């Protein structure tokens, strides 16, 4: 449907696709442009944007035309022919990628079809004028113009690269975009250059390259100065009351206003600030736009400006454009669900943030995000760096996970930084010293007059009154499915004749000075964040705990950590114990962060103690205990300043009066609707406020602690620089110290400290709204509901002659007895630290981390669909992994973990020996004599680290071998090694095991080649099987742990003794959890099993000790009704199958009585037989919600029968039976695992001899 | 004793008798829960020095005795080695390899565990403790058994449970539910702690499944004349009202609540936070404060009532502590984990009846014949046509004595005149409509977690979705493509 | 410890709550009771010197916060990562049996010492007198020799 064409910028004008037009800012001045026809109705101009700017402002200066944006300027650029070839090549590759998706399809097929109405106010409403400026263009012939039709035009950027902007035409200060009509809208668009964003408000674990800064996408770019031509075109660029910025302050930031219609273009929580009044106010403005333009098409007749031009084929493109009804007399009217859905999905359904979670892209969190200074791209046109269809993140090379493509300090070899000389930011000065802070450092609160108070206002009900309620939101699924992609774009002729008219408005724009001075003596956030910070020529620095004296002197920079820290950092050791406190002085900075307190007395779960210290912000935080005087005054403290709330006080509803006796109940219920529908919009409201005016001082709080940690930890690493170039040759030789490791851990520390804050301060706000801000809007509402239950009253009086009033009385007050409660969802919208994960795909052994690492499987490995594989002892029985030079563990401080699942078989009775003494590695990491390994020696799982000196450090589990029936033997359990600056712990199936100290370990370097393969001194059958391998970069936790082996744990299936899958029609040995020295026998002459206690072992050694369990009747199960996919074979939880038992040479069944008096029931064992007095279908179930081997046997009437009859197990002479006392026991909250109930079964396995 | 003496201090005032007694009760319930507390704090300081004894054997006792037997593990191996020097009726090679094979590495002699001494300072009095330890104040139980139906409290505190001959059982969710057709009927759960008072946390936890359909109805009372709580239909939803014994009131209206539908109400009250939350299903509805809110003793009997309205209740349960967003969504998610497929109402789906579809993108419109090029297929119906009935379903299995949809099924789709069956071209990849049982195709039923009352027709390991628009039309396909929604592919089945 | 315990408990009626142990023993009167309750006696000294409850709704805010404030104060504990995992440490175990009760915090000085710090008596390790015999030489086989 939608086709882009490949052009060059020196290919000879055609004047179908490559043509000479004037642009409408042009005024018909001459001064033709090259374009080119990418798409219908889409031309592209490769030249600057010169309209409305003097040639003067294309440099640098002191002045600057926005106060928001870090503005970057180049007049050289796009100055020759190649320059324009490869702008155009750019465009032509971001318009693909945009058309790669159905998303991106549709909007540009609503971009081309969403041809501008033909006339403006300025027209009659009866006909066509083709002769307007926002309409047609005029195009040159002779090497003779010519008028055509367009839709988009984009030219290149204007005097800054790094601004893009989108414009309408305007005749007399009356723009066709704003009023229904529509018309071409040009785009200043710099491909090159893109806006660097964070995201500090969103949490991925201690990470270490997280919130390190992002490039955007350019075709995100593009797409969303598309999302605005797309609302210019269809006549839906309204203008309503704006979010004008607060200024009256000097911390306040300054900002031109701020049109819903751009909050509605970003999404997400933006439209929220958009109060619903205001929602509705642009709903009813377009609703009328719309119904002025179908009045134009219904009375339009014949057209006067070209009578080649059809009228017919016209209309019915303009009822498709505008989704309108076509009655059988030939009228058009409005169906106001078309309408509300088509303004539903072009307003709240193409947004920046919709398409960026569609095309897997990063954007910013929110409108009022901070902005990083921008960089340039290297090469766009690079299919190594970005790409058609996967964009920046590049699946192949290992760049699609977390967005790691469009990382600042992962994809380094994709963009350039920008100088700082040729960067104009509007900051302003500080001065008592002088201190300069940019703009969009300041907080943003806005006025109290963007709000609307259409609340106030009276509203008048009538037996016909709709409570009319607006979304903010639109299902993006519904969009794509409503995407076409078969068939194509039927559009009239562009050809027309010539533009006559020239009337248009350019805009003018003049610059402004960079630099606002403004004279204050209050030490806020600003002040403390510039008193950490050094001169770059500064070299031997100290931290001190005083403000001051860290703001006078250049050599003292200010600390908010324990007095403890700052001396320990101020020490200067020896060279021989340099090492030792450069560790000690990294750890007591991460244990400095992470400070938390939990908190109980607030419905707020941490408070971090050291933000008044850090920012001092609000009512001088720093001074005092921050604890104490948070907990005194609340979470207002914070708050730099209170703002004023605006309650209005509903308006008294005006009831219409008829007579009716009909008409005059329906009017009740919509007074009733339209009350709620004011709650609504109070809360809706309020919301806004708190989003606009409490919610950014959070914001900027949560930023300034960013900086500050970042400036810290810049501190610390300039101190240990210089002290390590402050020592002699021979001594810096003699120290071995990796300042990339030191960065990782102090980035890792900042992030988990960011993390915390970012809780802490979330909390603090939405306690704040809820407990500051609802409380006054529930009262004022209350209020309201009194006056209006009052009005009802006495309207119900006054008309009590017609329409039981008792009743409507009783219901009224009823009704309005009862609050609607306040929903914050309504306008709100695995671990992740991994870095090798080993799975199952097809055949053989990927690593689904995301971080591509090489594994290589031989064919001596065994694997299965169930993510397991077996190690044996041969030399072809091995697995090679290689990961990634960039994504190890940290080498110095060694925080990392390794968690799987094993499963070893059983000693070899006779050679007990040989099973004790051999010890041999089946996971190797090391190098060179370095690293760590997983070693299986008898009875214990060693996990060894031996660092660059030859130290080594092991911590092991040994699992109990004399126990009758071990857990451990040959069953699969849960390993986890975890590995911090201290101590080495290891955790079998979540529980602590074993834990050893690490502190005397010097360093420990990474191999980076894991080795999965049994060396060592072993037997010719000698195999291990293992499952999901994986490693972590940090050091889990226990409930992390428990979790992880949780939901590892889970399957669809059952499992049997071994842990394996429970299979179909396999021989199994019953075991009873409640009875675990017994089993079944049949007997000889009843038909009733016996309990017999089972063997053991005395053979040879008092050193080992276990019981048999291949002893007893060899169980089978069976299928039911044969109903489920006969390739499927596993037995799944709560299925009806046939236990049968293999008795002498024949299958016996398991029956029941249908009656019996006492509830402990003996079992039936009977050949397979069919009898009208027996029970045989029993139900395999699970009970125990904790992870376990032990299942449940019910016996039910039928499949379809809610009748239960019991539960089978063991009861005390011990006799195996059914009972129906087990049903109460087993849905008891704490499940008890030592009942009688608990079944499982053994097959004949490899591991477990004898 | 401060509580004490200032209540017999306030004895001597200017306030009525009733008052007084109110006074006396809410203090002794005070009493109670300030024992509670006192009972935490001694746990708490319990666990404490339990793990920190633990951590000081770890610490402080363990490496002394590393240290010992590595000194003793020296002299052992010196001796060893020269026994088995001295012998010489072996060879040299043999002898090493015997020498190296009996020797004592520091592993030998480490037998720190600690879950073994964990463990091992547990007693039977603690395991009794754990085993008795129970968070409900009422946990209610139904078992159908044959002919005789039991309903009875299994959360230890032994409610005590009244109700009439009328009710009966039937399978709601997960398990034997209450099921109230007879109008007028009333279930009544009598219990000390239900009298609840000042300061104590309390949870209510339910399913409800209203067969009627719009006055106020009362559901659940445990109004004492004017203080107390109350759940009750109102409108086209539910209402929680909590009145204290001084007027001030809370009444929530919980809106969205209609009939033929399962609902899992969950209501806290938390007087630590002063803080009242209400969820329903997985979605938190109300999160208000009860600052104003004070003593609300009332009855000791909760009542549960019908009200002319036939209402199925499933797992009526009573907390004596708040409970938490996470654990609400827990619990919801995994009490409809029990492998069965749903239908858009809540209730079981069973074969052979007649259901409408519905695709999970598009919540209204049902899918309905369409005739093209001397085909038959389904679609979703235009914008232009909203007012034409959908198509009737039926889902046929091998074995005719299955009654009830389970995971991993595989069945058969019949259209309700010529009795059509649903078969794949390997033309266009989309769906038809035949008039042959065996040229239909086994489809395999399943079910998403998370999407309870939505499943999904899987055809040798490919969903069956829908498709983009096609000239104002979207057909079922067996997709394998991913421009399609991953959510495009989960269907409703409505009981028509 | 014992002394502290011990003066947490009197005979009398008319008592209050009072942080300072030295001033609790030599009070003359013996009005004063060590305490370590810090919220609720925060509490009773901001209600100190105000309008004397008279009414129900006085009584019952009133028993509210005194509820409240105790169960703030009694489980008042820290998570900190000890050698064998995590351990909550109970905040006021320093204030009641006097127990490092130096300065700053308890958990403060527990988290830089060890546990043993708890205990007034460490180091009353012994080592047990240990009788490892020799291997007792006949000429033997290497098979025989391996089994012994």
């Amino acid at each position: 449907p939608v086709t882009i064409n490949n052009f060059n910028y020196n290919d000879p004008i055609d004047n179908n696709n490559i043509i000479m037009m004037e642009p409408p800012f042009a005024r018909g001045t001459g001064r033709y442009y090259k374009a080119f026809k990418i798409t219908d109705r889409i031309w592209i101009i490769p030249e600057r944007y010169t309209f409305g700017y003097k040639p003067e402002d294309f440099n640098k200066s002191s002045g600057i035309f926005n106060r928001d944006v870090c503005e970057y300027y180049d007049p050289d650029y796009l100055n020759t022919n190649d320059k324009k070839n490869i702008f155009l090549q750019t465009m032509i590759k971001l318009f693909n990628r945009i058309k790669s998706k159905p998303l991106g399809e549709k909007l540009l097929e609503m971009i081309i079809n969403g041809i501008p109405y033909l006339g403006d106010r300025r027209v009659p409403l009866e006909e066509f004028n083709t002769n307007i400026a926002s309409v047609t263009v005029n195009k040159l012939i002779s090497n003779r113009k010519k008028g055509i039709f367009a839709n988009l035009i984009i030219f290149g950027p204007g005097p800054v690269l790094n601004e893009n902007e989108t414009i309408d035409i305007g005749i007399q200060n009356h723009f066709a975009s704003r009023e229904g009509f529509g018309g071409i809208m040009q785009m200043k668009f710099c491909p090159e250059y893109v806006s660097v964003f964070n995201n500090v408000q969103e949490n991925k674990g201690a990470s270490i390259f997280n919130r390190r800064g992002y490039f955007s996408d350019p075709a995100l770019i593009l797409m969303h100065q598309l999302i605005y031509v797309l609302h210019g075109l269809y006549g839906i660029k309204v203008d309503d009351l704006p979010i004008v910025p607060n200024e009256k302050k000097f911390f306040m930031q300054s900002t031109d206003a701020i049109q819903a219609e751009e909050l509605y273009t970003f999404g997400g929580q933006d439209p929220s600030i958009i109060t619903p009044s205001t929602d509705k106010s642009i709903y009813d403005k377009v609703l009328q736009n719309f119904r002025g333009i179908v009045d134009r098409l219904n009375k339009v007749l014949v057209c006067i400006s070209d009578p080649n031009i059809n009228i017919n084929i016209y209309k019915n493109k303009f009822k498709d454009k505008y989704k309108f009804v076509e009655d059988s007399e030939g009228k058009y009217s409005i169906d106001v669900e078309s309408f509300d859905k088509l303004y539903k999905s072009l307003m709240f359904g193409f947004t920046e943030t919709n398409i960026a979670e569609n095309y897997k892209i990063k954007t910013r969190a929110s409108y009022f995000s901070d902005s990083l200074p921008p960089v340039k791209i290297k090469n766009l046109l690079d299919n190594e760096i970005y790409t058609i269809e996967e964009g920046f993140n590049i699946s192949d090379k290992d760049m699609e996970k977390e967005y790691r493509g469009q990382n600042k300090a992962i994809n380094k070899q994709a963009y350039e930084e920008i100088s700082k000389e040729h960067l104009a930011v509007y900051k302003i000065q500080m001065c008592k010293i002088c201190i300069d802070v940019d703009n969009e450092d300041l907080f943003f609160i806005a006025d109290k007059n963007s709000f609307s108070d259409d609340l106030s206002k009276n509203e008048r009900i009538e037996y016909n009154t709709q409570s009319n309620y607006i979304e903010n939101d639109f299902p993006i699924n519904e969009l794509i499915l409503d995407t076409d992609l078969i068939s194509k774009i039927e559009l009239p002729s562009e050809n027309t004749e010539s533009l006559t008219d020239f009337n248009v408005d350019v805009p003018v724009y003049e610059k402004q000075p960079a630099i606002k001075k403004i004279f204050t003596d209050e030490n806020t956030i600003f002040q403390y964040l510039y008193s950490q910070t050094f001169p770059l020529d500064i070299r031997d620095i100290s931290l001190t705990s005083s403000f001051d004296d860290a703001l006078l002197f250049s050599n003292k920079v200010y600390s908010f950590f324990s007095m403890d820290y700052i001396k320990t950092a101020n020490k200067v050791v020896e060279a021989g114990l340099f090492a030792g406190w450069v560790k000690q002085i990294v750890n007591d900075f991460v244990i400095e962060a992470n400070k938390s307190n939990t908190m109980d007395k607030i419905a707020i779960s941490l408070i971090v103690p050291y933000i008044g210290l850090a920012l001092n912000v609000g009512n001088e935080t720093a001074k005092g205990n921050f604890e104490n005087a948070f907990e005194i005054a609340g979470a207002s403290i914070l708050l730099e300043f209170i703002p004023e709330l605006l309650i209005p006080v509903v308006g008294a509803f005006l009831l219409e009066s008829y007579d009716n006796k009909n008409k005059i109940i329906k009017t009740i219920d919509n007074a009733l609707t339209k009350r709620n529908e004011k709650w609504s919009d109070m809360y809706g409201l309020i919301v806004a406020q708190w989003l606009s005016t409490v919610n950014t001082q959070f914001y900027t709080i949560k930023e300034g602690m960013y900086k500050a940690l970042n400036y810290q930890a810049q501190a610390l690493e300039e101190i240990i620089k210089y002290r390590y170039n402050i020592y002699s040759e021979k001594e810096k030789s003699n120290i071995n110290i990796d300042f990339n490791d030191i960065n990782s851990k102090l980035n890792e520390g900042i992030n988990q400290a960011i993390d915390n804050i970012n809780n802490f301060i979330n909390g603090c706000s939405v306690s704040y709204l809820m407990k500051k801000m609802i409380p006054l809007a529930v009262e004022k509402l209350l209020d309201f509901d009194n006056t209006l239950k009052k009005n009802l009253l006495n309207y119900i009086d006054e008309n009590k002659l017609y329409l039981s009033a008792e009743y409507e009385k009783s219901k009224v007050n009823k009704y309005l007895k009862t609050i609607m409660p306040f929903d914050l969802s309504i306008y709100t919208n695995i671990l992740n630290n991994i870095i090798l994960n080993l799975r199952y795909k097809d055949n053989n052994l990927i690593d689904l981390s995301g971080y591509g690492a090489k594994v290589e499987v031989y064919d001596g490995v065994e694997l299965n669909d169930k993510n397991q594989f077996k190690l044996t002892s041969s030399a072809n029985s091995k697995i090679r992994v290689t990961q990634n030079q960039n994504i190890i563990f940290n080498s110095v401080f060694l925080d990392f973990s390794v968690s799987f699942w094993i499963r070893i078989p059983k000693y070899k009775n006779d050679g007990i020996q040989n099973y004790i003494h051999n010890e041999y590695t089946i996971i190797n990491c090391m190098k060179n004599n370095s690293g760590w390994k997983i070693s299986i020696r008898g009875n214990r799982i060693i996990w060894t680290l031996i660092d660059i000196n030859g130290k080594t450090k092991s911590v092991f589990f040994e699992y109990n071998i004399r126990e009758d029936i071990s857990e451990y033997i040959n069953r699969w359990f849960f390993v986890t090694i975890t590995n911090n600056l201290n101590n080495a712990k290891i955790y079998i199936n979540g529980k602590l095991e074993s834990n050893t100290d690490i502190k005397d370990i010097r360093e420990v370097i990474a191999n980076g080649e894991i080795i999965f393969k049994l060396d060592g001194d072993i037997d010719r059958t000698q195999f291990i099987w293992m499952k999901y391998f994986s490693i972590f970069n940090t050091e889990l936790s226990q409930s992390n742990i428990e979790e992880r082996y949780k939901i590892q744990s889970y399957s669809e299936y059952l499992k049997d003794f071994w842990g394996n899958p429970l299979m179909y029609n396999k021989e199994y040995y019953m075991f009873n959890a409640g009875n675990k020295n017994s089993y079944i026998k049949l007997k000889k002459d009843s038909p009733v099993g016996e309990i017999l206690t089972r063997s053991k072992y005395n053979q040879n050694s008092k050193y080992i000790n276990y019981r048999d369990l291949y002893i007893g009747e060899k169980f089978i199960i069976r299928r039911k009704s044969n109903s489920q996919s006969i390739n499927d074979d596993i037995v799944r939880k709560e299925d009806y199958i046939y236990l049968d038992f293999f008795n002498l040479n024949q299958e016996w069944r398991v029956y029941t009585y249908k009656y019996f008096k006492k509830e402990e029931e003996k079992l039936f064992l009977a050949p397979i037989s069919d009898s009208d007095e027996f029970y045989n279908t029993i139900q395999i179930k699970e009970y125990d919600e904790q992870p376990t081997y032990s299942c449940q046997l019910l016996f039910k009437k039928d499949e379809e029968s809610t009748d239960e009859i019991g539960l089978i197990g063991i009861h005390r002479k011990d006799y195996f039976c059914i009972s129906k006392w087990y049903l109460k026991e087993v849905k008891r909250k704490p499940y008890n695992l030592k009942l009688g109930c608990n079944w499982q079964f053994i097959p004949k396995d490899e591991g477990w001899t004898e | 004793q401060i509580i004490q003496n200032k209540l017999q201090d306030l004895f001597k005032a200017d306030i009525s008798m009733d008052k007084l007694n109110l006074m006396n009760l809410a203090t002794e319930k005070t009493f109670i829960d300030l024992s509670n507390e006192s009972q935490i704090a001694i746990n708490n300081i319990n666990d404490f020095l339990n793990k920190s004894a633990i951590c000081v054997f770890d610490t402080n006792i363990y490496p002394k005795f590393i240290s010992f037997m590595e000194q003793c593990i020296n002299s052992v191996n010196s001796n060893v080695t020269a026994f088995i020097q001295k012998c010489t009726n072996i060879t040299e090679d043999e002898k090493l390899q015997l020498i190296k094979l009996n020797t004592f590495m520091n592993i030998d002699f480490e037998f720190f565990d600690i879950q073994s001494i964990k463990d091992l300072i547990t007693s039977e009095t603690d395991l009794i403790k754990e085993e008795k330890e129970s968070d409900y104040n009422l946990f209610l139980f139904t078992l159908q058994e044959d002919n005789n139906k039991v309903i009875e409290d299994i959360s230890g505190k032994n409610t005590l449970v009244k109700y009439s001959d009328s009710i009966s059982l039937v399978y709601g969710v997960n398990g034997d539910a209450l099921y109230l057709k007879e109008p007028d009927e009333s279930v009544s759960f009598s219990n000390k702690a239900f009298e609840n008072g000042l300061t104590n946390s309390f949870s209510i936890c339910f399913w409800l499944r209203n067969l009627g359909e719009i006055i106020t109805s009362k559901l659940i009372e445990n109004k004492a004349d004017n203080c107390g709580w109350e759940i009750y239909f109102e409108n086209n939803g539910l209402v929680f009202s909590i009145v204290d014994c001084n007027g001030n009131e809370e009444n929530i209206y919980l809106s969205d609540v209609i009939s033929k539908n399962w609902y899992y109400i969950s209501i806290s009250i938390d007087r630590l936070r002063n803080q009242l939350l209400i969820f329903i299903n997985d979605k938190l509805i109300a999160n208000q404060s009860i600052e104003q809110i004070l003593n609300i003793y009332s009855s000791n009997t909760i009542s549960l009532v019908n009200e002319n309205n036939p209402i199925y209740i499933e797992g009526l349960s009573i907390l004596n502590r708040s409970i938490t967003s996470e654990e609400v969504v827990n619990n919801y998610f995994s009490y409809l984990n029990n492998s069965y497929i749903r239908d858009i109402s809540g209730e079981r789906l069973e074969y052979n009846k007649t259901y409408e579809l519905y695709n999970y993108v598009f919540p209204e419109n049902s899918l309905y014949e369409v005739t093209e090029n001397n085909n038959i297929y389904l679609s979703i119906k235009d914008t232009n046509n909203l007012n034409i009935q959908g198509a009737k379903f039926k889902l046929i299995n091998i074995d005719a004595n299955k009654q009830y949809v389970q995971k991993w099924d595989e069945g058969v789709v019949c259209l309700l005149d010529e009795e059509k069956y649903v078969d794949i071209s390997s033309e266009n990849n989309r769906i038809q409509l035949v008039n042959s049982k065996d040229t239909a195709k086994r489809i395999i039923f399943n079910n998403d977690i998370f999407m309870p009352n939505c499943l999904t027709f899987a055809y040798n390991n490919k969903y069956l979705s829908l498709s983009l628009r096609d000239r104002n039309y979207n057909w079922m396909i067996c997709n394998n493509n991913d421009n399609i929604p991953k959510a495009a592919h989960l269907w409703a089945l409505k009981g028509i | 410890p014992i002394n502290y315990l011990q003066a947490q408990n009197t005979n009398n009626e008319k008592f209050s709550l009072s942080s300072d142990f030295v001033e609790v023993v030599s009070s003359k009167d013996k009005s004063l009771v060590y305490s370590f309750l810090s919220n609720v006696m925060f509490y009773l000294d901001s209600i100190k010197d105000n309008s004397p409850i008279d009414t129900d709704k006085k009584y019952y805010l009133w028993l509210r916060e005194i509820f409240r404030n105790y169960s703030f104060d009694i489980t008042a504990t820290q998570e900190i990562n000890t050698d064998c995992g995590i351990n909550k440490v109970v905040t006021w175990f320093g204030k009641a049996l006097n127990i490092l009760n130096t300065s700053d915090s308890f958990v403060e000085e527990f988290q830089n010492l060890g546990p043993i710090s708890l205990i007034n008596k460490k180091e009353n390790l012994s080592m047990p007198i240990i009788e490892i015999y020799g291997i007792p030489m006949l000429g033997l086989p290497l098979n025989d020799l391996n089994e012994k």
